[PDB]
């Protein structure tokens, strides 16, 4: 949530909220059937904008899909099926709670170990989500094409 | 058991819809009839419309061409109705055009090339859909072309045709169904695992 | 679908005035080069087989990848499909150096086909390619007199050079 | 827009095929027709503004009821003499542009597709303007087969008319 | 596709049970001003040719910019057209105020023709207060006593207002 | 929603014509039959309750079977009695909504338009439902012409269900 | 012929059902019209020729330049007079039988199909009709309900003519 | 049967429409083309025999296997030459055909429609009879317009072959 | 559907040889001819609504039994679809005359509504003697010249009345 650090930018000085930033406290709340709405249509489309977008990374990176890889198959790359859709799932999350928190709690700070086990590059990983975004925005209206990407351009300095 | 109606849906505003109050002028689709009793190249000309239509002009294949339905339409046998019909219930027809799609897409694409218009709203495709589904994509096309609107527009004689694409006033109309609808969706396009990226750029 | 004639006729009437003398003057010497206009025309016309068969011959030489399994006219049946889009293309290109104006090409392919060379998943760069190239062979096509009396094909070679590039631009 | 060259296309795409020497035909007799209507519709140009006020007197003449009567319609007041003459001229105008364009699709288009339904809205008698367009083509002084085919053209209004 | 009737019975559907005392109350006074809602709907109905021809007199008198050529509605053709919009709006307001419900002219006209005045270039402002005036014509002719005898029909011109403010507000 | 007001607006705009004077007959027509049907419907909603348990224990009297046999789609237990005069009180709720909308159109679609292929899955027999509807038009205790049409209605429903 | 009763039976049949109480309203409402439009077009029958007459004497005044000027489409000549106030009596039994069929269908089938393209070939002003339906429409002479049913078939007439 | 003046007639009825000056500008090009196209087709039938036995001498020039193989598809044998030489005359004869008729359709009518399922079907060769109708076109001898639209016939069976 | 010149095709194909020379002499006549034929043709055009006008007016002046309650066309609609027939059978007559063979105006009308006529209750005398005063009222219109260079337009009258003798004896 915009609040809760907001809440945790305030607590290290020592200090209440101040009225400059109380007005994007408000601001979130009357607009925020603005986000759940873009975010309902991330949530009725996610099949259809991770099933093209994972042949853009192919299409871009065709050596996930060589063998001797780490995804490779038809079982394996389910599994970026079984990966991909994580991603998907917590812009939404970044969406309505209208900043990184859910991102930042969830999907950062561990990949660095967590696809060096799994034996990833996560250049190959980060560039499927900038072909995600490029595909993203198609659906997006121009005015919600910046601040719903905007979710977008955290993750894709996270993973780089 | 109960013949289920088809399901109410709301009608939009169409070109269709409103009376033309129009002076023919090269806009207007050629009308092919079988009514003026066709010369041998007539028929030929007539046929050539219908799989036009039906199948789109990249489909119009020498394997695709159903030569008992021809010379049945050509000996007075079966109507232009009937033959429009036996093309859209066709196993070229099915497995191109069909199997390649959902029931609520071929519905649209059904209604575009027999009914020569395009769908109302989302809840027609969805109206259609159930229809394909209890009493299969022949039962779907001979309701459809059972309906009063086919009857009334085009009769059992008539080549359906794109109706009112352009208005007399305008250069631009709208976009032919063919170019509209083409075979199959983005949905259909994953699946095959085709196009979009097949190459490697270079190497440096 | 419109002429030269009904593009004048259009813009005279938007206008609502009278068609003003330069138009006419303007309208004669395109009715003493309309014929001029056909002949490369039917020249153009009359060898569109080989053109169209000369332009995939080249396109299908240039990128294998096409043929190549797995590529988008690798199909039998998606082959002649492709021949078919040429063949139409070209066809289109040759109606609207026939009535002279743009918006008989425009009208008939443009709008939608790109949008269905998307939806296909058809690469629209390769058949870009191919019209440029189907293009190029038809000037050349064009512009050889043969059996020909001497005249000037100068801004009608500007005119269909015209059409294919919008062709080519609008599949993109 | 029914225009030889455009139905020429219309045909050729309804068909399916490229053109033939069918269209050629077609052109080299269009540009035959042209090579006269051009420098005709011209001179209905220059003659414009003069057919125009002999077509309403001439329609004031032989309807002598409507300079009369009080009513909207008719054209007793002044307006009605300024949109009276304004549909005179977009007849004349029309002709014109028919004349140009080497078909009846101008007029088909601009005029034709509607005219039933307004005179039947607007208590507008038909035989007014075929009263106006007999004037104007009794007075618009061509010569020749540019003179019979602008004719052509009247009478088609006139037909169309009623 | 709903009645005043139909309606009550929807709600009582949607609610579960049967219909409550106080409605059917209400239903027996649209019984009794069912008929007084519909003979004015009839001296509506009566009139519709000049009330069609007088709204576009006027309109046409007010803005001259659409009989102005380049107009939308300058074209003969277009002419008619817009004469044959505005006759069919007013034939579907008169389709509600028989039904007594404003879903049916929900239904036949304001969902789509908003979209499709914008995608036609119709200028939406015109037609909007070319109903608008059709409608105050129209309560204008209704609400006069010419050998009917005497009532308060205070709710019906409520109605019928209501009605032509809704088509000329989904119109805009 | 087959009621006479929606009917002849359908008949009026297939037809693609203004109103005439025959949905005027259908109205003032209408407005006689609601004069009364109104306060029957009102009257059938003070006798509900006591007419669905009546209906109920004439089936039950009628089909004793249907009291003793072990079977979910049986009133044996105490869900299906439940259940069963809840359907009981449908019919009897479908019975005055067309008595106020003044037409089968409620009844058709809220009841009939799957009642067969229901019956067909469920084991249930419709000669159960027409009992209850036999009993309920021989107990509602109307008299006159909102009688008559009541019956109508009920018979309507009878003779869709077999 | 859209009569009530015919037009009950269609919808009746297009749905492909049997009859409801919808249709017997519809017929109860017809009976109730029928109660006095029987009389009245007895009346309307007993009035005709003067009505005819009056009709005509209003045409011929309202429009004077039809009596004078030559033209087989005026009744400057007798032949025009008893070819026109035929059609005055045309239009006065067509009113009489939608009085009695109950709605427009007579009049629709027999006048409205056509009118506009005879008026049109004919060089014939439906203004001209307009102007005698008001008359008849102004002197019939009726009162009560069955005259503004009248009145409503005349101003049927006049919208479908102009 | 595509000929100008049968497809300006099959344009005026599908439109429903009389003939306007649209066809005429067909008719007069149509009538210019005629005037020098019958003279040709005059030539053209004089030239007949020595073309068709240089095109099948060309033919058997550029196909030399085809006198040499055992094969009914082949002109080996005798019954092959007079076989073959007659579709050769059968060609020439529908490019005259046409030459008449004024438009592509006598070819289309009685080669083009089937000939693909024919050389399919009995193992013969499209790109003989192009090189025929190559050697016909550069033999005809003719010069000028007639030439060019001769020409364009037999390109047009060359486009229409493969 | 045939034209002079595809009937001349057509014969030949059937003898199975090429056309022979008096054959395309006369073709030769008939090309010199075919505007004369066209000329006629165009003021016969010109006139069509004044001829189908007259026609019905001296029609129903000469069998008043038509106009007379309870006559085929009698009723207002029945009477435009009277009028629309003869409008028919006069444009397929000048169709014929355009093509120069009786082939369209058999094809598009004759073997038909004789038929037509017989299942309606139509009586086809009056429809013949309609279309008989109709092609000599069409004759009359052709033969007087105004304003036109002098030629022959005898050979064409003998054709003229063939199509509507033709005509005439096919509706029966
Ligand atoms: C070859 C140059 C390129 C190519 C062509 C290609 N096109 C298709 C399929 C379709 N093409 C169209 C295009 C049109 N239809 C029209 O009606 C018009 C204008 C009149 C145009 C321009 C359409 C609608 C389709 C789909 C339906 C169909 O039968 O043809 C294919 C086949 C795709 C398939 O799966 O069948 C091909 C191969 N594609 C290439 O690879 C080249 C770049
Ligand atoms: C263009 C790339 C080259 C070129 C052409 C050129 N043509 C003409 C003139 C004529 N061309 C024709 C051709 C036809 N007329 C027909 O009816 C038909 C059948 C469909 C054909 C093929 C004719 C007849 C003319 C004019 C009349 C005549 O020749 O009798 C010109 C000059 C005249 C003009 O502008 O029309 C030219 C220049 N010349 C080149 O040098 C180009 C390479
Ligand atoms: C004088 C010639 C006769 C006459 C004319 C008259 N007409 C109107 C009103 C309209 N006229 C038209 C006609 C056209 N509009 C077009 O765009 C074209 C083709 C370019 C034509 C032929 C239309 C659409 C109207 C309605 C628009 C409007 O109302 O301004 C009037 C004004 C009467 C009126 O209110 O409706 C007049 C006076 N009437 C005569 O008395 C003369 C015999
Ligand atoms: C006059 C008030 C305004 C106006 C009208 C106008 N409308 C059109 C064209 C169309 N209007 C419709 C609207 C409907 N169609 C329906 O079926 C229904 C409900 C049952 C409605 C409300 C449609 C579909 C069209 C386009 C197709 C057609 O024939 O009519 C035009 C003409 C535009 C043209 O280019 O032909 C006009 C002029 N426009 C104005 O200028 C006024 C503001
Ligand atoms: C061949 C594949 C295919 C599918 C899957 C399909 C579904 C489908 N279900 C529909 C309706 C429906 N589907 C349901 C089902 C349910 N609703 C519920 O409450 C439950 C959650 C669930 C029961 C499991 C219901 C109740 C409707 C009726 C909606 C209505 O009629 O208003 C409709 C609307 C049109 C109509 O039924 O008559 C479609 C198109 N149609 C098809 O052609
Ligand atoms: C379908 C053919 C038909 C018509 C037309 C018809 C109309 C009609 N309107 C009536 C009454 C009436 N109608 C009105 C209407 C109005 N008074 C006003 O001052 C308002 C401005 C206006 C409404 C806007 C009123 C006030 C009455 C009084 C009687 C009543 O309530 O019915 C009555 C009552 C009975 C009678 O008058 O004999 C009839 C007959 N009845 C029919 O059968
Ligand atoms: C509003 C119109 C409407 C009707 C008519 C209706 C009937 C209806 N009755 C049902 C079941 C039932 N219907 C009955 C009724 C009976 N069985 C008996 O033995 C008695 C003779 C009779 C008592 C009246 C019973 C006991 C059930 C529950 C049986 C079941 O599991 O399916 C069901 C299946 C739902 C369920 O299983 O609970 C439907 C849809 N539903 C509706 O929405
Ligand atoms: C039963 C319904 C019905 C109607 C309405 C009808 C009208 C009708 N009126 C006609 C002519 C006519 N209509 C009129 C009428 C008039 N002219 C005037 O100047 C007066 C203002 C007006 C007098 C009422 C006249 C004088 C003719 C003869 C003109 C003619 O040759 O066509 C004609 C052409 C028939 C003919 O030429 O004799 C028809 C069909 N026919 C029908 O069957
Ligand atoms: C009027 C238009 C028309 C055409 C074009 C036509 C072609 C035609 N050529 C045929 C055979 C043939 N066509 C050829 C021709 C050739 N083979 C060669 O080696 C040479 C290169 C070439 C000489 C020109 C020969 C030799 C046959 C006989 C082979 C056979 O049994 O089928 C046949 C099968 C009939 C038969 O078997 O006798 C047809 C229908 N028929 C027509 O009616
Ligand atoms: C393209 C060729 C073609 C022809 C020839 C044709 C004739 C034709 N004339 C018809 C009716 C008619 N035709 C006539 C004509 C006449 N009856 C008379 O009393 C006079 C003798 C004669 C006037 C010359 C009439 C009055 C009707 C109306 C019959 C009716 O509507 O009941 C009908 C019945 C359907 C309808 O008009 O709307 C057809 C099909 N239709 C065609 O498509
Ligand atoms: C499609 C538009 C169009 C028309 C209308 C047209 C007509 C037309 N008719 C012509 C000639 C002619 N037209 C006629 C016609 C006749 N003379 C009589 O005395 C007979 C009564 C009548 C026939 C029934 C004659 C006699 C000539 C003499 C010149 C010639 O033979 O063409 C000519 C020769 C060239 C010219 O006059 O400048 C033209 C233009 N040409 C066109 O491009």
């Amino acid at each position: 949530s915009i609040v809760t650090k907001s809440i945790v930018n305030a607590d290290a000085e020592a200090r209440y909220l101040s009225p400059g930033e109380l007005d994007r406290i408000k601001s979130f709340v009357t607009s925020g059937e603005r986000r759940v709405r873009i975010a309902e249509t991330m949530t009725g489309a996610r099949e259809r904008i991770i099933k093209e977008a994972g042949n853009q990374l192919f299409q871009k990176r065709p050596d996930v899909v060589s063998p001797g890889g780490n995804a490779y198959g038809e079982e394996m790359t389910a599994t970026c099926l079984r990966d991909l859709d994580y991603y998907l799932r917590l812009i939404t999350y970044g969406i309505v709670a209208g900043d990184v928190t859910p991102i930042e709690e969830i999907g950062v700070v561990g990949v660095r170990e967590m696809y060096k086990s799994l034996g990833t590059p996560i250049e190959a990983v980060a560039e499927g989500v900038r072909a995600m975004k490029s595909v993203a925005t198609s659906l997006l209206s121009g005015e919600d094409a910046a601040e719903a990407g905007a979710y977008f351009d955290y993750l894709i300095g996270a993973m780089s | 058991m109960v013949p289920l109606p088809l399901l109410s849906y709301t009608t939009t505003s169409f070109n269709t819809r409103v009376a033309g109050y129009e002076v023919p002028g090269d806009e207007q689709p050629q009308i092919y009839t079988a009514e003026n009793m066709p010369s041998g190249s007539e028929w030929d000309t007539l046929i050539w419309a219908a799989y036009r239509q039906i199948f789109s002009e990249h489909q119009m294949l020498k394997s695709n061409r159903q030569t008992f339905l021809e010379s049945q339409l050509k000996f007075g046998q079966i109507t232009v109705r009937d033959f429009i019909g036996g093309l859209a219930t066709s196993a070229p027809f099915l497995e191109r055009n069909y199997q390649t799609n959902s029931n609520y897409r071929f519905a649209e694409m059904c209604v575009q090339r027999i009914l020569g218009r395009d769908v109302y709203n989302e809840r027609e495709k969805i109206a259609w859909s159930i229809v394909i589904a209890n009493k299969g994509p022949k039962g779907f096309i001979e309701e459809l072309l059972n309906s009063d609107e086919y009857l009334d527009n085009f009769g059992y004689d008539t080549v359906p045709y794109q109706r009112r694409r352009v208005l007399p006033q305008r250069n631009v109309g709208e976009t032919p169904f063919n170019l509209k609808t083409p075979r199959y969706n983005e949905y259909h396009r994953t699946q095959l695992g085709f196009p979009q990226v097949i190459w490697q750029t270079s190497v440096r | 679908m419109f002429d030269a004639f009904t593009k004048v006729v259009s813009q005279a009437d938007t206008r609502g005035e009278m068609l003003s003398t330069a138009q006419i003057d303007a309208l004669s010497q395109m009715v003493a080069e309309s014929n001029k206009r056909l002949d490369s025309v039917n020249r153009i016309t009359s060898n569109a087989s080989t053109i169209v068969s000369n332009a995939a011959r080249s396109l299908f030489a240039e990128q294998p990848q096409l043929i190549a399994p797995g590529g988008n006219a690798y199909t039998s049946r998606r082959m002649a499909a492709c021949l078919r889009d040429m063949e139409i293309i070209l066809r289109y290109v040759t109606y609207a150096v026939f009535a002279g104006d743009a918006s008989v090409l425009e009208d008939r392919c443009l709008n939608g086909l790109r949008e269905t060379y998307l939806a296909l998943g058809t690469p629209g760069s390769s058949v870009a390619v191919g019209v440029g190239k189907m293009k190029e062979a038809a000037l050349a096509i064009v512009n050889d007199p043969a059996g020909i009396t001497p005249g000037d094909c100068s801004a009608l070679a500007s005119e269909i050079a015209g059409y294919f590039d919008r062709a080519a631009a609008a599949v993109s | 827009m029914k225009t030889p060259l455009t139905e020429a296309v219309s045909i050729a795409d309804s068909q399916g095929r490229f053109l033939s020497s069918t269209e050629i035909q077609v052109a080299f007799g269009r540009f035959r027709q042209a090579k006269a209507g051009l420098e005709a519709a011209k001179a209905l140009t220059s003659k414009a503004d003069s057919l125009i006020s002999g077509a309403a007197q001439a329609v004031y003449n032989k309807f002598p009821y409507t300079t009369q009567m009080q009513g909207p319609n008719y054209a007793a007041d002044q307006r009605g003499k300024d949109k009276c003459a304004r549909d005179i001229g977009y007849y004349l105008r029309m002709v014109t542009y028919c004349l140009i364009a080497g078909g009846t699709g101008p007029m088909d288009e601009y005029l034709i597709a509607g005219i039933d339904e307004i005179n039947r809205t607007f208590e507008l008698s038909p035989s007014w303007y075929i009263e106006a367009l007999k004037y104007i083509k009794a007075n618009h002084g061509l010569s020749g087969d540019a003179a019979v085919e602008a004719n052509s053209y009247l009478d088609y209004a006139i037909n169309a008319l009623s």
